[PDB]
C-alpha cells in the first residue's frame, strides 16, 4: 500500500470522526501518564483509541488526535504511517493476521495460508466482498512456540492445523467467537505429552531467603 | 495442590476496551507527574 | 584552560569540551564528507558518510555527533575510514537514478563529487531501482524525489529554521518517503533555501529549471534590496542575462539563507 | 562444575511458566512473589546494586551486557530530572517467545522486579513497554498492576517503604524496531520508533531526556529473587560468566516445540532432547540450529553435537546466545529460503533511518531472493558477503547487524549448497 495521502469521498478532512463523551475520559487518563510538557507521548495510545473506535483511521481521525494533543499534523502522520498495526484503509470486521517468518514457515505456515484463502475466496491483503474478513502475512507474532498461529483482531489461534482454521472461520462467520489459545491439545507453551519440568509443587513464602534479610 | 487445568482464562472475556479502561481506573493510584516547566518544547 | 588535546592524523589540536570529531577536523583544515550534517542544523547522524576511525577503537564513529574525547588520534584517511566511505557511497548510489544529464543539480552535485573523491568508480548492484511518486509543494520548489536521499535537512530546516512542521518521513525501511502526506504546499518566506540544503537535486528550483549548468555561470558577488536587511547573495549569470541568485554567507546579517522574494 | 542442564524444580524462578497456578496476586504471593519486599527496599539501592553484580546476570534480551554494572550507571544523584526504568516487553526477535510467558503468568514477579530495580535506580516509575499484538498478555498485566496498587505494594508508599513508585503500561503499535532501546524510548515519547546516536547515553538522556535504563522483561523480572535468594545462590548455576538460569524457547522442526526454563551452559543437544522431544525424524535428521533468535548466525548439525547454551561458548562457535530462541531446522529444509524469509523480515523492519541499513539491508533481500532460485553467480556470493560486512557496524543501530549476521552464516556453512543451486540453475535455462 502506498504511504501519500489522496482525498476521497470516503475519505478527506470532512468525514465525520469525533471521540465518543467516553473516550475522552479515556484520553484524560493516558495523557495524564506522562510528565507535564511532554503530551506528544500520548499519540502512539490515542491514534489507536481512534482507531478502536472506529475501526480504521480516516485522516480526520488523525487531524482530530493532532488537534487534541496540540502537536502539528505530520507528526501524527508520521506515527500513522511508521507502525504497521494501524489501518489507513478500511479493513473487515475480522482482520486476519497470518504469520509467515521462519520459524512458523518451518512449522506449515503455508498450509494454513491456502487454507484460509480457499475458505473466503480471497487472496492475500484483500477483503471478502460481504466485508467481514480481510487477509494479510505479518511478522514473527511472540507466539513462535505455538506456530503455526494467526492473530483475529486481539486474539491469538495457535497450534494450527487447515482443519483448525476452517473452523474458526465458521464460528465467526456464524456469529459466534471462538477460544483464544492453542487448538491441538496443550494450554500454552508447554511440551505436548507431559511437562517436563515444574511438576513439584511451587515452594511457599519464604523458601531459600538468604541469611539476614 | 492442582496441576492439570489452566488457570488463565480470564483473557476470553476481554474485550476492545479492556486495557483502556484499566487505565482510567489506575488514573487515581498515580503520584502527580512531573513538570518540564512549560507546557510543550513549542511554548 | 578548559581545552582539551585531540590528535587529528597525529597533529595535536586544542578543542573546547562537546567538540566533535567532524568540528576537530576542521580546525586542522580537514572537510570530512557528509550529506546529513548541516552546520546550522540539528545533528541527525544518518547517512553514516561522516563515518572515521579513531585510533585503537575497532569501530568506526560518526564524526558529525560524536563528541571527541581527550587523547583521540582521528585517522581521516585510514583504509578502515576510506572502506567505510566507499560503502555508504555505494549504499547511497544502489538507488539513486541515472539522473545526472536531466538533473539540475548536475555540476554542483554533493552526491557527485563525493563519489568522485570517496567513492568507488563502479557499480556491483544487479538489480532494478526504487522510483517514488512526486509531491507537489508549490510554484517555486519542483521536487523529483526519486532523487532524495533521505538526509532529512529540509526536514530538519523547515521545523527549526522557517518554523514550519509540515515535512516529515512517511513509511518505513526502504520506503520512507520525504513529504507531506497529504496535498500540501510548502509556502514560507523562507521556503527556497531548502533548494541550496538538499545535497541532491531531489528539490530543486522551479524558475530556474533547465536553463543553466553551474560550469558556465558568472558569479557576481551582491546585495539584495528587496528589503532592508541587506542579504548577502551571489547573482549567477550567463552570456549577459541573469540566471538565478543565490545566498552568499554572512553570519552577521543572513547566515546562509535568503528570503522567497530575494531569491 | 563442569556439565550443566538438569534444573530442580525448586531452584525455578518462573513457577508459573505454563499458567497452571493462579497468576494474580494471591497465587503470586502463595508462590513467593512479594515476600519481604518492604525488606529489600530498606536495605538500599547499594546493597540492590551489589546482589545482582555478584549474581552475574546479563541481560536477557539480546545484548548481554552485565547488568549489575549497567544498572549502576544511575546510581548518581539527582540533578534535577526524574529517573525512570523503562521495561522492554516489546519481545520481538523471530522465534522468540518466552517474555510472552512472564507478562501474562507470572505479572506480579515483573511488577515486583519493577519495584526493586526501581529503587536501585532511584526510579520514581516505570514505564513497561509492551508490542501492541500482546493485547490480552497486556491487558493480564494491567490487571496485576491494579492489584499491585490495591494491596499498596507499589504507589506512594511502595511496599510500606516509603518509596513512591509507579508502573505505567504502554503498548507499541507495530514494530520490531521499537525492541532497540533507543528506538523504544523514542516510542513512548511519541514519535517513529528510531534509535538515537550514541552518546548520550540513556542513563544520561533518556525517556523525556531524562535519565533512563532499559531493561529486558527477564531481566527485571529474575531479580526480585535474586535480592531475595542471594546473588552467591543465582551465581551458583552455570559456567563463571554465565550464571544463572535461563528461559529457551525451542521452535521449528522439533517433536514438542516449548518454552522451559534450564540452567545456562546446558549442551545444545540435552536441552533439544530433554525438553523438546528431539530433532524431528531423530538427532541425525538435524540440519542447522539458530540458537539465539533470527539475528544470531545459524550453526551446522556438527556445531550443535557438542556446544554449550551460554554467551561464551556460542560465541566461540560464531554465533551467540541472542534470546535464546533455538529454532531448529532438519534435512528436509531448504535452508537458502529459511534464510532468505529472515533476510525479508528484517527487510520489513528497518526503519530507514539509516543508509546502509535502508539501502543495503533491502539489497541483501533481492540477492536473497536468486540465490533461493539459483537465479545467480558464484562470485556474487562472495559480494554478498562484503555488502554485509559494509552494514555490520556502519549503522546507528544493531537491527543492521542482525540482518547481515544471518548471511554469513549461510555463506560461512553452506557455500556449497548455495553453489549447487546455481549449477542446477544455470543447466536448465541454457
Ligand atoms: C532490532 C532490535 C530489537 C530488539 N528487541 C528487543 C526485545 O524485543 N526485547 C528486549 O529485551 N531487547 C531487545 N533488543 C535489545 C535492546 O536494545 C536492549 O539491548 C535490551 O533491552 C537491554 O536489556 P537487558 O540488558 O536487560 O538485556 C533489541 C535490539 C535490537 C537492535
Ligand atoms: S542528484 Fe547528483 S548524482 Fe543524483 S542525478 Fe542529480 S547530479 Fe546525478
Ligand atoms: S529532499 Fe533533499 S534535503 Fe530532503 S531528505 Fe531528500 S535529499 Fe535530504
Ligand atoms: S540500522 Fe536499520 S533499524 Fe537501525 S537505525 Fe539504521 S535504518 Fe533504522
Ligand atoms: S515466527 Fe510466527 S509467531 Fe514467531
Ligand atoms: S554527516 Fe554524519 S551521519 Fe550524515
Ligand atoms: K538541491
Amino acid at each position: 500500500a502506498l504511504f501519500v495521502h489522496r482525498d476521497t469521498p470516503e475519505n478527506n478532512p470532512e468525514t465525520p470522526f469525533d471521540f465518543t463523551p467516553e473516550n475522552y475520559k479515556r484520553i484524560e487518563a493516558i495523557v495524564k501518564n506522562y510528565p507535564e510538557g511532554h503530551k506528544a507521548a500520548a499519540v502512539l495510545p490515542v491514534l489507536d483509541l481512534a482507531q478502536r473506535q472506529n475501526g480504521w483511521l480516516p485522516i480526520s481521525a488523525m487531524n482530530k488526535v493532532a488537534e487534541i494533543l496540540q502537536v502539528p499534523p505530520m507528526r501524527v502522520y508520521e506515527v500513522a504511517t511508521f507502525y504497521t498495526m494501524y489501518n489507513r484503509k478500511p479493513v473487515g470486521k475480522y482482520h486476519i493476521q497470518v504469520c509467515t517468518t521462519t520459524p512458523c514457515m518451518l512449522r506449515n505456515s503455508d498450509s494454513i495460508l491456502e487454507a484460509i484463502q480457499k475458505k473466503l475466496g480471497i487472496k492475500v491483503g484483500e477483503t471478502t466482498p460481504d466485508k467481514l474478513f480481510t487477509l494479510i502475512e505479518v511478522e514473527c507474532l511472540g507466539a513462535c512456540v505455538n506456530a503455526p498461529m494467526v492473530q483475529i483482531n486481539d486474539n491469538y489461534y495457535e497450534d494450527l492445523t487447515p482443519k483448525d482454521i476452517e473452523e474458526i472461520i465458521d464460528e465467526l462467520k456464524a456469529g459466534k467467537i471462538p477460544k483464544p489459545g492453542p487448538r491441538s491439545g496443550r494450554f500454552s507453551c508447554e511440551p505436548a505429552g507431559g511437562l517436563t519440568s515444574l511438576t513439584e509443587p511451587p515452594k511457599g513464602p519464604g523458601f531459600g531467603v538468604q541469611a539476614g534479610l | 495442590f492442582d496441576n492439570t487445568t489452566y488457570k488463565n482464562l480470564q483473557h476470553h472475556d476481554y474485550s476492545t476496551y479492556t486495557f483502556l479502561d484499566l487505565n482510567l481506573d489506575l488514573s487515581k493510584f498515580r503520584m502527580p507527574q512531573p513538570s518540564s516547566g512549560r507546557e510543550s518544547p513549542r511554548h | 584552560s578548559n581545552l582539551i588535546e585531540v590528535f587529528v592524523d597525529g597533529q595535536s589540536v586544542m578543542v573546547e569540551p562537546g567538540t566533535t570529531v567532524l568540528q576537530a577536523c576542521e580546525k586542522v583544515g580537514m572537510q570530512i564528507p557528509r550529506f546529513c550534517y548541516h552546520e546550522r542544523l540539528s545533528v541527525a547522524g544518518n547517512c553514516r558518510m561522516c563515518l572515521v576511525e579513531i585510533e585503537k577503537a575497532p569501530k568506526v564513529v560518526a564524526a558529525c555527533a560524536m563528541p571527541v574525547m581527550k587523547g583521540w588520534n582521528i585517522l581521516t584517511n585510514s583504509e578502515k575510514t576510506k572502506k567505510a566511505r566507499e560503502g555508504v557511497m555505494e549504499f547511497l548510489l544502489a538507488n539513486h537514478p541515472l539522473d545526472c544529464p536531466i538533473c539540475d543539480q548536475g555540476g554542483e552535485c554533493d552526491l557527485q563529487d563525493q563519489s568522485m573523491m570517496f567513492g568507488s568508480d563502479r557499480s556491483r548492484f544487479l538489480e532494478g531501482k526504487r522510483a517514488v511518486e512526486d509531491k507537489n509543494i508549490g510554484p517555486l520548489v519542483k521536487t523529483i524525489m526519486t532523487r532524495c536521499i533521505q538526509c532529512t535537512r529540509c526536514i530538519r530546516f523547515a521545523s527549526e529554521i522557517a518554523g514550519v512542521d509540515d515535512l516529515g518521513t512517511t513509511g518505513r525501511g526502504n520506503d520512507m518517503q520525504v513529504g507531506t502526506y497529504i496535498e500540501k504546499m510548502f509556502m514560507s518566506e523562507l521556503s527556497g533555501n531548502i533548494i541550496d540544503i538538499c545535497p541532491v537535486g531531489a528539490l530543486t528550483s522551479k524558475p530556474y529549471a533547465f536553463t543553466a549548468r553551474p560550469w558556465e555561470t558568472r558569479k557576481t558577488e551582491s546585495i539584495d534590496v528587496m528589503d532592508a536587511v541587506g542579504s548577502n547573495i551571489v547573482v549567477s549569470t550567463r552570456t549577459g542575462e541573469v540566471m538565478r541568485i543565490l545566498p552568499r554567507m554572512h553570519e552577521d546579517i543572513n547566515e546562509e539563507w535568503i528570503s522567497d522574494k530575494t531569491r | 562444575k563442569t556439565s550443566f542442564g538438569s534444573l530442580k524444580d525448586e531452584d525455578r524462578i518462573f513457577t508459573n511458566l505454563y499458567g497452571r497456578h493462579d497468576w494474580r496476586l494471591k497465587g503470586a504471593q502463595s508462590r513467593g512473589d512479594w515476600y519481604k519486599t518492604k525488606e529489600i527496599l530498606l536495605k538500599g539501592p547499594d546493597w540492590i546494586l551489589g546482589e545482582v553484580k555478584t549474581s552475574g546476570l546479563r541481560g536477557r534480551g539480546g545484548a548481554g551486557f552485565p547488568t549489575g554494572l549497567k544498572w549502576s550507571f544511575m546510581n548518581k544523584p539527582s540533578d534535577g530530572r526524574p529517573k525512570y526504568l523503562v521495561v522492554n516487553a516489546d519481545e520481538g526477535e523471530p522465534g522468540t517467545c518466552k517474555d510472552r510467558e512472564i507478562i501474562r503468568h507470572d505479572p506480579h514477579k515483573l511488577v515486583e522486579g519493577c519495584l526493586v530495580g526501581g529503587r536501585a535506580m532511584g526510579a520514581r516509575a516505570a514505564y513497561i513497554y509492551i508490542r501492541g499484538e500482546f493485547y490480552n498478555e497486556a491487558s493480564n498485566l494491567q490487571v496485576a498492576i491494579r492489584e499491585a496498587y490495591e494491596a499498596g505494594l507499589i504507589g506512594k508508599n511502595a511496599c510500606g517503604s516509603g518509596y513512591d513508585f509507579d508502573v505505567f503500561v504502554v503498548r507499541g503499535a507495530g514494530a520490531y524496531i521499537c525492541g532497540e532501546e533507543t528506538a523504544l524510548i523514542e516510542s513512548i515519547e511519541g514519535k517513529q520508533g528510531k534509535p538515537r546516536l550514541k552518546p548520550p547515553f540513556p542513563a544520561d538522556v533518556g525517556v523525556f531526556g531524562c535519565p533512563t535504563t532499559v531493561a529486558n522483561v527477564e531481566t527485571v523480572a529474575v531479580s526480585p529473587t535474586i535480592c531475595r535468594r542471594g546473588g552467591a545462590w543465582f551465581a551458583s548455576f552455570g559456567r563463571e560468566r554465565n550464571s544463572g538460569t535461563k528461559l529457551f524457547n525451542i521452535s521449528g522442526h522439533v517433536n514438542n516445540p516449548c518454552t522451559v526454563e534450564e540452567e545456562m551452559s546446558v549442551p545444545l543437544k540435552e536441552l533439544i532432547e530433554k525438553h523438546a522431544g528431539g530433532v524431528t525424524g531423530g538427532w541425525d535428521n538435524l540440519l542447522a540450529v539458530i540458537p539465539g533468535g533470527s539475528s544470531t548466525p545459524l550453526i551446522p548439525k556438527s556445531v550443535c553435537e557438542t556446544v554449550l547454551m551460554d554467551f561464551d561458548a556460542l560465541i566461540q562457535a560464531q554465533t551467540g546466545l541472542g534470546t535464546a530462541a533455538v529454532i531448529v531446522m532438519d534435512r528436509s529444509t531448504d535452508i537458502v529460503k529459511a534464510i532468505a524469509r529472515l533476510i525479508e523480515f528484517y527487510k520489513h523492519e528497518s526503519c530507514g533511518q539509516c543508509t546502509p541499513c535502508r539501502e543495503g539491508v533491502d539489497w541483501m533481500n533481492k540477492v536473497m531472493a536468486r540465490f533461493v532460485r539459483g537465479d545467480a553467480r558464484p562470485a556474487e556470493i562472495d559480494s554478498l558477503w562484503e555488502i554485509s560486512k559494509q552494514i555490520e557496524g556502519h549503522t546507528i543501530c544493531a537491527l543492521g547487524d542482525g540482518a547481515a549476521w544471518p548471511v554469513q552464516g549461510l555463506i560461512r556453512h553452506f557455500r556449497p549448497e548455495l553453489e549447487e543451486r546455481m549449477q542446477q540453475f544455470a543447466q536448465q535455462h541454457q
